[PDB]
């Protein structure tokens, strides 16, 4: 019937002034555009039918056509930002808006998807479509008692169309549209779908991915507890975007830092470090480096939660980009911590996996090795004990490495070099 | 960060 | 001190 039309025979259609001839012709091209292998965007675009699509969104008595051009117009957004800017400059915008308020689910629905497409393709597209008022219509589909007794489908699109209402930076979005949305996005944050919860996490992570005023905005919505609930989830996929989000907030103050810590955290680290997903050992180990950025006291509920052991494991084995994340974590908390704080670090082996990653082709993960290195014989030298250190880093090879990059190109590997040898190495 | 129906 | 993502 509708299957298989050239995009001839649809123009034919559309063009033919017989509303019935148009919504054939449309549910054709709807049909066209939802193939999975080379979806015939640029065809349709060609072919000038935007402007008919568009049109069709407001033909209230013939919600079919409505369904089926939003349908259509969906599947161009859904492609390039030239195929995106083509439904914009359409006017497509104004008229998804007006189609949330549709009596038909299914159609206010897809409105709901169009729009999270333009608003996905980049900041100026999400401002636009915030600028002709998407964001008060959007909240109230979602302006129910219990979020429960929405379609399950349905509330999952709501979400993500509003992730991407959160997404992007260069400008991130506006302050008092992300206030707008926040309130609802806690509200889906504590929903029982893992769908739901992965893309409210996404968009949690979009609105922390920034400077510490954004961050506490989120923080002081209380979202913190939740967030480390969901870090520890089964799925991967609610995990994932979780991990982000805490690991977005701990680069802020040592207070929202110490909020992630008050929540309980670091007691689901001994799993995140050792995560058969390296993306999450990865991300872990990065969260980690910033709590050991932290104060004393924080890293202190390092130690008092046996991450230290767990920093020396990621360090002696990880795929590079973690075990480059741990480097920045052990120089971090030789950086910030006390003595004590240092010599338990010592004592937990850290010394012979940090002497290993000296043999790394990569420039500035030996320059952080270094400068933790000379952190930790600064805190040996306040306790007489340089000598046993140095016999430490002797006698797993350690030396034989650091006298070799003496003889380095980057000049400043050469002097942190030579330094170590001369003060400590006589 | 688009989504295609079906 | 801290790095941002």
């Amino acid at each position: 019937g509708t299957v298989n039309w050239s995009v001839e025979d649809i123009v034919k259609g559309i063009n033919s002034n017989n509303l019935e001839s148009q919504l054939q012709a449309t549910q054709a091209a709807r049909k066209l555009l939802s193939r999975e292998k080379q979806p015939p965007i640029d065809n349709i675009i060609r072919a000038g039918l935007i402007p008919k699509f568009v049109s069709f969104l407001g033909k209230t008595d013939c919600s079919p056509i409505q369904f089926e051009s939003a349908w259509a117009l969906t599947n161009i957004a859904s492609g390039t930002s030239e195929q995106t800017k083509a439904v914009v400059d359409g006017g497509a915008i104004p008229a998804f808006i007006s189609l949330l308020a549709s009596p038909h689910a299914h159609i206010s629905e897809q409105a709901v998807w169009a729009l999270g497409n333009i608003a996905g393709d980049g900041s100026a597209f999400r401002d636009l479509v915030i600028k002709h008022g998407a964001i008060d219509p959007l909240l109230a589909l979602l302006a129910v008692p219990d979020l429960s007794t929405l379609a399950c489908g349905y509330l999952r699109n709501l979400t993500w169309t509003l992730s991407n209402l959160c997404r992007n930076k260069n400008p991130a979005p506006p302050l008092d549209a992300v206030e707008q949305i926040l309130p609802t996005l806690v509200r889906l944050l504590h929903h029982n779908d893992p769908e739901v919860l992965a893309d409210s996490c996404w968009a949690i992570s979009y609105l922390t991915d920034g400077p510490n005023e954004r961050i506490e905005m989120v923080v002081k919505k209380g979202v913190v507890p939740q967030l480390v609930k969901l870090l520890g989830a089964t799925e991967l996929p609610i995990v994932t975007p979780a991990l982000r989000a805490i690991g977005n907030i701990v680069t802020g103050t040592d207070e929202q830092t110490q909020k992630v810590i008050d929540a309980g955290a670091l007691a689901v680290f001994p799993s995140l470090l050792t995560n058969p997903k390296t993306n999450i050992q990865k991300e872990a180990t990065w969260t980690m480096s910033n709590i050991t950025a932290g104060r004393q006291d924080q890293i202190q509920q390092v130690v008092n939660h046996g991450l230290v052991p767990f920093l020396v494991g990621v360090l002696s084995k990880a795929d590079f980009k973690t075990q480059k994340e741990a480097a920045w974590a052990i120089t971090n908390y030789t950086s910030g911590g006390t003595v004590e704080q240092i010599v338990y670090l010592v004592h937990c082996g850290i010394i012979e996996p940090l002497m290993n990653l000296l043999s790394a082709k990569d420039t500035k993960i030996i320059q952080v090795i270094l400068d933790a290195i000379s952190n930790i014989f600064q805190a040996a030298e306040k306790l007489g004990e340089t000598e046993k250190l140095s016999i430490m880093i002797e006698e797993c090879g350690g030396l034989d490495k650091i006298e070799a990059l003496q003889r380095h190109e980057n000049e400043s590997v050469y002097k942190a070099s030579l330094n170590l040898i001369e003060k400590y190495f006589s | 960060s688009k989504r295609q129906r079906r």
